[PDB]
């Protein structure tokens, strides 16, 4: 259902809590050639932008207005400090390792992924 | 500290050596090889008990002593080293008990020891081991008689293995050969039992 | 990109900044480099690693240039040294030549010339690696060393002053007509050679020097050979003691001693030895009574030796037993001497528990022998039994116990040169592991002071690397592989390692090591030995009374931080005595006068009492100096105390011997003022001239005080501190070789500057400079640290320093006043009856009551009574001064009565204005019963007009002013209070003194402050708002804009008539330092008390003459405000402005309501009664609110004078209103500026029937609640209220073309934003709006903003420090020439440092900012306002533009800006919206009309399914800070859209279903299928929904 959520979510940006590191190589294995990460930086954004690339970033303020689809239809995104011509499939995910800002949090996605007495209690039983 | 995550995808396995001053006595005889004389050999045979007994004390935390400690074969070498320079040069046979008492307690078997009630303890235990007079009641059960002059290494050495085979370990030797009394280990395994019990209520509250 | 980067790379150039001709320099790399870093791609891509590869090439040839200057253009025997290496050094030149010629004139030409660098850089590695392995010696210095060594070998010198390093304990050589005689030791001792060292003029160092090592080796042994055969022959030691040097004498002795012990003790004899040895103390006694300083250092270090000797023959006497005799002389050290040896250098060898080990005689000079206690001698034994068996002793102890010395004692007493590592964490790993691998070469011990100190990986490597050594040193290789290389290993060398735990030794090192405990060390016989050697009859009784007085002193008082009563102390007060023996003799009374003079200051009070009763009771028991003091301090004013007697004689006392004094007292207590008047007494005594210097610690950094290499050029600079030991040092005028000089730093101790103050304070008087000027430390360059308070003084510092500590004020309030006023007479037929007058006006016997009835007063800012008595008597001068012209010409009752008037009102407002005005009138009142009612009593509003008594209420003006002045915000409304404050501020400004104003936000600190000052014509304001990070360059810009340096030496005013006067504004807002410090504050004192300061790139005294200074801050007790130390405060008064009182308040508002009437005078009648219902709604808020309900809870008259702006911009832009309609438009200002951020509803609704009761009770009506009230200016001319269903229908129009034109956002409307959009256009449409938004994330605050912006016709823009303000500056731009009404919006997530913050609080405290618009900035915006059209008309304009022209919105989530919040000049103008959480009506409704575009009713059920949504959502909240709707809203829309999906993809099924079944009509099968899935299909849908 973690999956679920995040291929279901075609609006708001999907979440990684992920300090595992397991979503990030099966999002990678998924995807391929179109996969880009982060963590100068500001131009390889606009070129991914441009190019109609996914990117990941890690250890999740510029990216207010892809964040929240406020594209300029003439369709350009203005990202940074200059506008960036939209291809139509680009995606962004977000991914983090530290189990958050309130703006950030209440428009990403959110998933957790931990386990504990529950998740051992499941497991038990599963078993 | 050891690193996290080298810890987890081990088997982690603890240990614990039998703290018997037998096996200890056993463990460094069978280390050593003797190569000069007779006496050099009864006086490292004296040392190899003391480092033994010095060892069974460590232990008591509390009680023996006053914070664990760590000896160690280093430490006992250069005790072996002294004595074999001691014996080596004064061959005269006429015995400085005072220097290798005061070397050993004081430099050699005192260089780790800063409280001075543990010195004095040691000092009290070299004492008995090196008092150099006619017997030697190592333990009130077993004594090691002094050579003579007319015996060379293998025999001595035969003779004083033998001296160690006769002899069991007995059950309350933790009092009787380290010369302390059956209430301070009464004790110190009542403490024992205290944390054990009162980390098990602890752990009950939950 | 690319036309930017070929444009700089062709743009690139050098700048000619290089000294003579050498390589033409450049700066900024940072920038070049930020720059700098598909055949086209490829190609920039190559450029560009191209260009890297040259940049890189660049930094090293310049960092590489720069040693190449100072090693070749300076000097040319280093590059002529060696034929090849000349050869290899002149091809460098050629080639350095030729690169600079093709720099002023390619790129892989360029890179074979860094190849060609690499190669002759490798080369210069390896001539110097093969020099050292001539002499590894020589490998102890650094490469710039060696090439100054090479470089004077013909010239011969340079080493004489590395002489020091190299061999360790010599100081420099000596040498005759071209050829060496010998040494000279760092004590000074003379050495003479085997034979003199003839030189030739083709003389390399290393041989010549390993020729004087050598040498000087067997010259030792050769003098020690003599030694030893002129006392075989017999000589007695008192006469060869002159002969032969130290170590020769000390071996030959010592050699001597163990041979006739050894035969004393083959036979039971030890009486004749002794009387022996005896006889020789008393001989070496008697000479050293009648010796010069050489042959007394000699004859001390042989007392300690043969002192050493009588002890242990004293003790091997007591030996009853041969047994113990063997005991006892095995375990001392035996010193042997081989016979039949034919090497001369290995024929000594010194015998201990057995084991031996060789001499390696190398000289020693004279340094303090350890004396010989038995823990010494048990700490040699068991380094001797580590070192037996190639092993290295760890030592391990508490800190100061004895370890490194002890260690340095074995390398002395086997004659070897220690090197000594002294840990801190400024070492790296090359030169720790350079060092070890000298001392492997040369196979010199070495010690390891304090190891645990070092950081985790570099005490990584040295362990590593000591572990190779040490594996090498038991398996006999000669040849470790460390630093990837085999270096030679000789047997004979050693690593000691010691450490103080409580960490102990790494593992590594503890397999290989060796533990010992000193724990202890024996004082009783240390001081025995020593009060033996000084002289003393007496040193056993002695001796054990002084370590009875040090325990004492140690376990009874209390234990002070900087107190010590160990070892060193001892040591110090022992070796302070000689100067008391050489005047009192040797005796009791000597060493108790010493205890008197060096433990004395630095004891406190009650440990001074204990001190001296335990003197007392253990121990039993010149004026010229007195009557100089008393000199100076009679000329000088300062009337003399018995503690300030006892002090200054101590102080004096003190300086006698110590160089280095630190004074520690409370603020204001005399330090400056008994070093003062004892260093004129002293100058005046001794008849040496006297400089003094003054310098500020924190407010100067660590490189304007010394300096570093720069970050391009790597030029040096030179600090102040460097300047002034250049400037001492020196001496070039002649002047500092008589004249005393005092370095003070009148600042409190920082760790991270004494840590540099440590080279300062250093024996070797030398300091490290990173630029490699040493600089030496001559006698009168002592030093001198006055402070504060102790609370960061390292424990290293209270012991190896001087320390003298002032419990106590020195001083009384009778002698305070007395001095006071001399220097007020002095700083001014009618002066000497004016003066008499003043003095006899303060009659202290009611003074003393008033101190002591005025002390126990609140003092905000609190103040001691010693330090507000300058103000007072300041004060009272200067009023005396003023009115001091027409009192020559009556009677005497009328000079007395006003004269008590006069320190009447001086005394009340120097001891009350930190209280409140009640504590004011009890002080008044007080003073009155004190002073009897003979003589004429101040009043609370008495003044004193030309002659007579008066009051402040007959000069008020009741001015009529305007109406539209209420717009402008400097406008001043007098009454009473605010002409007492212009009085009193008035007063203090003149008075020459510091003013502090202080009192609770809202008073108009500033505002009264601007009263005063704009009127005032004979000053002038510079206001600056401070900022939680402050620098001195804020300060510096501030004044550089209206005041001119002059001589600068001397700072004036522009003008030469208006005094200046800097304003500065929340004092206590900047943080502290990491040490609890801040710089700007300290600057501010500097400036205030010494009228002077220093500049920070030129380290000039610039005289202050002209310039006062004020401050007004929120008090301490208010968040974000942090308490200042009493040392600035003593400086200044306090002037409590507090709340004015709610009748003044109404007579202000009532002038101003008569003011906004003026508009519509119709209701000109009704001016009182509003004032009144404006104090009574403001005090019930008051009484009511507090701010533990919340944060933002803070109330003053800001409020009110919002209200009446708002109600006076309504009637600008309403029109003609009714006594109802007035109301309630009152009403509806009152309702948006006070009940916007109050708890809930019902708080609105309370100061709703508030309202009521007011208006009624004062006005004698319908309903005038929140949602009933609703005025606006879109659907009207003017402000007037409009209909709902015409707004929203308005807002609705506006709204589809604005969803039509730019952005359909997904966005709805309701009441609630309707509400919002309306309180936020009501705030952008008045002149400098702005507000807070308290709301949570996805509420559309932002959406609304854009929304309001884009219907108010406001262009928008979307926003490090410099882009900011270059935005601002393109802002501002358009903005004056296009008239552009730009809103601007800033977010939580905008802001990430505090200095926006700060110019936001800069802005709106002003209208502007003044530092900002300056210079060409300022020139061309007075350009174009004279092209859109004086300097101050002009600014004018452009404040009241920016004021109209100018709104920002910020967005808060948590209610980190709390103090921004609270800040009262933030709070003054925005208005704070608490949008808050949504309510359940909201939530409703914006489901219920988003449900409306998707039909699901087919089975209400829309409240249904609304109604479980938001009662999840609340138990989810409450069974899981605002409630954040961000769930409910993606939920929905979720919802929806899957609603949508799966209602279409149903539908298709069914279509498909019902086309199926059509195509059908073994069929009834099919039909029975098809009727079940019909039968079955609601039931799904249902499950569906
Ligand atoms: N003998 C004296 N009689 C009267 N007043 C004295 C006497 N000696 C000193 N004072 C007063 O003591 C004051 C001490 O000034 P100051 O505040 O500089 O002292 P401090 O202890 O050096 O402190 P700081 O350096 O922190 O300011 C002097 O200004 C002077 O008025
Ligand atoms: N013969 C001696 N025996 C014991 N202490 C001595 C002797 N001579 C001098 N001292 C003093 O003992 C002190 C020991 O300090 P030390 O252990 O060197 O400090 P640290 O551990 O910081 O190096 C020294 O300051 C020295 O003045
Ligand atoms: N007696 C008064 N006369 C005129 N204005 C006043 C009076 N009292 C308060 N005010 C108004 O209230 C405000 C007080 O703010 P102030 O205390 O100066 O804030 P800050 O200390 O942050 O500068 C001033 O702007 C002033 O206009
Ligand atoms: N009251 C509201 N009505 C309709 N949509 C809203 C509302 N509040 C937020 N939204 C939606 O949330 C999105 C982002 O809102 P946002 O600007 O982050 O809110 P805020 O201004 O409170 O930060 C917008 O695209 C908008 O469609």
């Amino acid at each position: 259902e973690n999956m679920s959520i995040v291929m279901n979510s075609q609006d708001a940006v999907p979440f990684l809590l992920d300090p595992s590191s397991h979503m990030i190589t099966v999002i990678s294995n998924y995807y391929g050639n179109k996969t880009v990460l982060l963590s100068g930086f500001v131009k390889r954004l606009e070129n991914a932008v441009r190019f109609g690339s996914v990117v990941i970033i890690q250890d999740g303020p510029i990216i207010s207005r892809l964040i929240s689809r406020e594209f300029n239809h003439a369709v350009t995104v203005e990202i940074g400090d200059h506008e960036v011509d939209v291809s139509g499939d680009f995606k962004l995910f977000i991914h983090s390792c530290d189990p958050i800002p309130i703006f950030l949090r209440s428009r990403v996605r959110l998933v957790h992924f931990v386990t504990n007495k529950e998740s051992i209690e499941t497991r038990i039983f599963d078993i | 500290k050891l690193p996290a995550p080298l810890l987890q995808r081990t088997d982690r396995v603890v240990y614990e050596d039998i703290p018997g001053i037998l096996d200890t006595v056993k463990d460094l005889w069978g280390s050593q090889f003797f190569i000069s004389g007779v006496w050099s050999v009864y006086c490292t045979f004296l040392l190899s008990w003391f480092h033994a007994l010095i060892t069974a004390r460590t232990r008591l935390v509390p009680h023996g002593f006053s914070k664990k400690y760590y000896f160690n074969d280093c430490d006992f070498q250069f005790a072996s080293v002294y004595l074999e320079n001691v014996l080596a040069t004064n061959s005269t046979n006429n015995i400085p008990w005072a220097q290798v008492r005061d070397h050993i307690a004081t430099i050699v078997y005192g260089g780790k020891i800063d409280e001075e009630k543990d010195l004095e303890v040691v000092a009290k235990l070299c004492a008995h081991v090196f008092c150099g007079s006619d017997n030697l009641q190592i333990v009130p059960g077993v004594r090691i008689p002094q050579p003579l002059l007319q015996q060379s290494e293998e025999e001595e050495r035969a003779r004083l293995t033998a001296i160690l085979s006769n002899t069991i370990e007995p059950a309350d030797s933790l009092s009787s050969w380290l010369q302390l009394p059956r209430e301070s280990i009464l004790d110190y395994e009542r403490l024992q039992a205290k944390e054990v019990a009162s980390s098990t209520e602890q752990l009950l509250q939950e | 990109s690319l036309n930017r980067i070929k444009k700089f790379w062709k743009e690139a150039q050098y700048e000619v900044i290089e000294h003579s001709s050498g390589l033409k320099l450049v700066r900024e790399w940072d920038v070049l480099e930020q720059a700098c870093k598909e055949q086209d791609c490829l190609d920039l891509e190559s450029k560009l690693t191209k260009l890297s590869e040259i940049q890189v090439n660049w930094v090293e040839v310049q960092f590489y240039w720069l040693d190449l200057y100072g090693i070749l253009g300076e000097n040319l025997d280093i590059q002529n040294f060696l034929p090849l290496e000349t050869s290899k050094f002149k091809s460098l030149t050629s080639e350095y030549k030729m690169i600079t010629t093709r720099a002023f004139q390619f790129d892989t030409t360029l890179k074979l010339t860094i190849d060609s660098l690499k190669m002759i850089k490798s080369s210069l590695s390896t001539f110097l690696e093969r020099q050292r392995r001539q002499f590894p010696r020589f490998y102890f210095l650094g490469n710039d060393d060696l090439l100054k060594i090479i470089g004077s070998g013909k010239h011969h010198d340079q080493v004489s002053k590395f002489m020091k390093k190299m061999f360790g304990s010599i100081e420099s050589i000596i040498f005759f007509e071209d050829s060496i005689t010998g040494v000279r030791s760092v004590e000074g001792e003379v050495l003479n050679l085997n034979e003199k060292i003839e030189l030739k003029d083709s003389i390399q160092a290393q041989e010549w020097l390993n020729i004087l090592d050598t040498e000087i080796k067997l010259s030792v042994f050769t003098q020690f050979r003599d030694c030893l055969g002129q006392l075989k022959d017999g000589t007695d030691i008192e006469v060869v003691v002159s002969k032969y040097i130290f170590q020769a004498i000390l071996l030959s002795a010592q050699v001597m001693w163990t041979e006739l012990v050894e035969k004393c003790l083959q036979t039971n004899e030890f009486s004749k030895y002794w009387k022996e040895v005896d006889m020789k103390i008393k001989g070496l006694l008697d000479k050293l009574n009648k010796s010069s300083d050489n042959v007394k250092k000699k004859i001390e270090a042989l007392l300690v030796e043969y002192l050493h000797f009588n002890n242990v023959i004293g003790q091997l006497k007591n030996c009853s037993t041969k047994e113990e005799a063997r005991l006892l002389w095995a375990k001392v050290q035996k010193f042997y001497q081989k016979n039949d040896t034919l090497d001369d250098l290995n024929s000594v060898f010194i015998s201990q528990s057995g084991y031996l080990l060789q001499y390696k005689f190398e000289y020693i000079g004279i340094p303090e022998r350890l004396i010989y206690t038995p823990l010494l001698l048990v700490g040699f034994a068991t380094l001797t039994d580590s070192l037996h068996q190639k092993y290295g002793g760890c030592f391990f102890g508490p800190a100061g116990t004895g370890k490194t010395e002890t260690v340095k004692a074995f390398g002395q007493n086997l004659g070897r040169v220690v090197v000594v590592f002294n840990c801190d964490d400024s070492f790296d790993y090359q030169v720790l592991s350079r060092l070890l691998v000298g001392i492997t070469q040369i196979g010199a011990w070495g010690c390891f002071d304090e190891f645990n100190r070092l950081d985790e990986k570099v005490l990584s490597a040295v362990s590593a690397n000591i572990q190779q050594i040490q594996n090498g040193l038991q398996v006999g290789k000669s040849h470790i592989t460390l630093l990837e290389e085999e270096t030679p290993l000789s047997p004979h060398t050693a690593v000691f390692i010691t450490l103080n735990p409580g960490s102990e030794l790494p593992e590594n090192l503890k397999k290989s090591f060796r533990e010992f405990s000193m724990k202890s060390p024996q004082s009783g016989t240390i001081a025995e030995m020593i009060l033996q050697i000084m002289g003393f009859e007496d040193s056993k009784s002695l001796a054990s009374k002084i370590v009875h007085f040090l325990e004492l002193l140690s376990s009874k008082c209390s234990s002070m931080n900087h107190y010590h009563f160990g070892l060193r102390t001892l040591k110090g007060v022992l070796r302070n005595c000689s100067p008391l023996v050489s005047e009192f003799g040797e005796g009791e009374k000597t060493v108790v006068e010493s205890l008197k003079r060096v433990i004395l200051p630095s004891l406190g009070d009650t440990d001074e009492l204990v001190f001296k009763d335990e003197l007392s009771k253990i121990f039993d028991s010149s004026k010229a100096i007195v009557q100089c003091l008393k000199d100076a301090g009679q000329r000088s004013g300062f009337s003399m105390s018995e503690e300030f007697l006892k002090k200054c004689m101590q102080f004096y006392y003190m300086q006698k011997t110590q160089q280095a004094l630190i004074l520690v007292g409370k603020a204001g207590c005399g330090k400056t003022a008994t070093w003062k008047t004892v260093i004129d007494a002293m100058a005046i005594f001794d008849g040496h001239a006297n400089v003094v210097y003054v310098i500020d610690t924190k407010v100067l950094t660590k490189e304007s005080l010394y300096g570093s290499m720069l970050k391009a050029t790597l030029e040096w600079r030179d600090g102040l501190f460097t300047s002034i030991l250049r400037r001492v040092n020196d001496d070039i005028t002649g002047t500092f070789k008589n004249s005393r000089i005092w370095v003070v730093f009148d600042s409190d101790l920082d760790p991270e500057y004494v840590e540099a103050m440590n080279s300062v304070l250093d024996d070797n008087k030398i300091l490290t400079l990173p630029n490699g000027e040493r600089l030496p430390i001559p006698p009168n360059f002592r030093i001198l640290f006055e402070t504060d308070n102790l609370d960061h003084t390292t424990p290293a510092t209270i012991t190896r320093c001087g320390l003298l500590w002032f419990s106590t004020d020195v001083c009384s309030i009778s002698s305070k006043i007395d001095h006071l006023l001399n220097k007020s007479y002095e700083a001014l037929f009618e002066l000497d009856k004016l003066k008499d007058l003043i003095s006899d006006s303060f009659d202290m016997a009611s003074l003393t009551n008033i101190f002591t009835c005025s002390n126990d007063l609140v003092h905000i800012l609190g103040v001691r009574t010693f330090n507000k008595l300058e103000t007072a008597v300041q004060l009272a001068v200067h009023l005396i001064s003023s009115y001091r012209q027409w009192f020559q010409n009556l009677d005497d009752k009328s000079l007395k009565d006003v004269i008590t008037l006069l320190i009447k009102r001086s005394l009340l407002y120097a001891l009350a204005g930190d209280s409140t005005g009640e504590s004011q009138r009890a002080f008044i009142q007080t003073i009155n019963t004190y002073f009897g009612h003979d003589s004429q009593e101040l009043s609370d509003y008495s003044t004193i007009v030309i002659l007579s008594f008066s009051s402040f209420c007959s000069e008020i003006p009741s001015v009529s002013l305007e109406a539209h002045e209420v717009m402008r915000p400097d406008i001043v409304i007098p009454t009473i209070d605010t002409i007492k404050h212009e009085k009193i501020f008035y007063d203090l400004l003149n008075s020459k003194r510091g003013i502090i104003l202080c009192g609770p936000p809202g008073s108009g600190k500033t505002m009264i402050m601007n009263n005063a000052l704009r009127n005032s014509s004979l000053y002038d304001v510079v206001g600056i708002n401070f900022s939680k990070d402050t620098t001195t360059e804020h300060i510096l810009s501030a004044l550089h804009r209206h005041t001119n340096y002059v001589t600068g030496l001397t700072l004036l005013p522009k003008s030469d008539i208006k005094n200046l006067v800097l304003f500065c504004d929340e004092i206590n807002l900047p943080k502290l330092d990491k040490y609890g410090s801040q710089n700007v504050v300290l600057f501010l004192r500097q400036l205030m008390e010494k009228q002077g300061f220093w500049k920070t790139p030129e380290n000039k005294w610039v005289t202050i003459e002209r310039i006062h200074i004020v401050g007004a801050c929120n008090p301490p007790t208010d968040p974000g405000r942090i308490p200042m130390s009493e040392r600035f405060t003593r400086h200044a008064a306090i002037l409590y402005l507090g709340y004015p009182s709610g009748k003044s308040l109404s007579q202000i508002y009532e002038i101003y309501y008569k003011a906004i009437f003026k508009l519509v005078p119709e209701f000109r009648s009704y001016t009182e009664p509003f004032a009144r219902a404006s104090v009574h709604l403001y005090n019930e808020c008051k009484a009511r609110y507090s701010t533990g309900l919340q944060s933002h809870y803070l109330f003053s008259p800001r409020e009110l004078t919002r209200l009446v702006r708002g109600v006076y911009t309504a009637i600008n832009t309403g029109p003609r209103q009714t006594l109802r309609s007035l109301i309630r438009l009152w009403a509806y200002e009152a309702w948006r500026i006070f009940a916007d951020r109050l708890v809930g509803v019902k708080e609105k609704n309370s100061f709703e029937q508030l309202l009521y009761e007011t208006v009624d009770k004062y006005l004698p009506l319908g309903n005038i609640s929140s949602t009933s009230l609703l005025f606006s200016g879109l659907l009207s001319l003017d402000f007037k209220e409009v209909n709902k269903t015409d707004l929203v229908n308005f807002i609705e129009e506006r709204f589809k073309t604005f969803c039509d034109e730019e952005l359909e956002v997904p966005m709805v409307i309701h009441e609630s934003m309707v509400d919002h959009i309306l309180r936020i256009d009501r705030a952008l449409k008045q002149v400098q709006g702005h507000m807070m938004l308290i709301g949570a994330s996805r509420t559309g605050k932002t959406i609304l903003t854009r929304f309001v912006a884009w219907l108010n016709g406001l262009k928008i823009v979307q926003p490090n420090l410099s882009d900011f303000d270059m935005i601002l500056k393109k802002a501002i731009s358009d903005c004056s020439l296009k008239e552009s009404r730009t809103c601007l919006i800033i977010d939580e997530s905008n802001i990430l440092e505090t200095a926006f913050l700060e110019r936001m609080n800069t802005l709106l405290a002003n209208a502007d900012i003044p530092d900002l618009f300056q210079g060409e900035e300022y020139d061309k915006l007075l350009n174009n306002l004279r092209n859109k059209t004086t300097e101050q008309e002009l600014y004018d304009w452009f404040v009241g533009e920016i004021a109209k022209n100018l709104h920002v919105v910020f967005t808060i989530c948590d209610p980190k800006s709390s103090a921004m919040i609270s800040s009262p000049a933030l709070f003054n103008r925005c208005i704070i919206n608490w949008m808050g959480d949504w309510d359940t009506k909201t939530m409703s409704q914006v489901a219920n009309n988003m449900v409306d575009v998707v039909p699901m009713e087919f089975t209400t059920i829309r409240d249904a399914v609304v109604n479980i949504l938001i009662h999840f959502d609340r138990n989810f909240y409450q069974k899981m800070n605002p409630r954040s709707p961000g769930y409910f809203i993606d939920g929905l829309r979720a919802l929806v859209k899957l609603v949508t999906a799966k209602y279409q993809d149903l539908q298709e099924n069914q279509r498909f279903v019902n086309v199926g079944l059509e195509k059908l009509n073994s069929l009834t099968f099919e039909k029975e299928r098809w009727l079940n899935t019909t039968k079955q299909f609601s039931k799904t849908s249902q499950e569906l929904i």
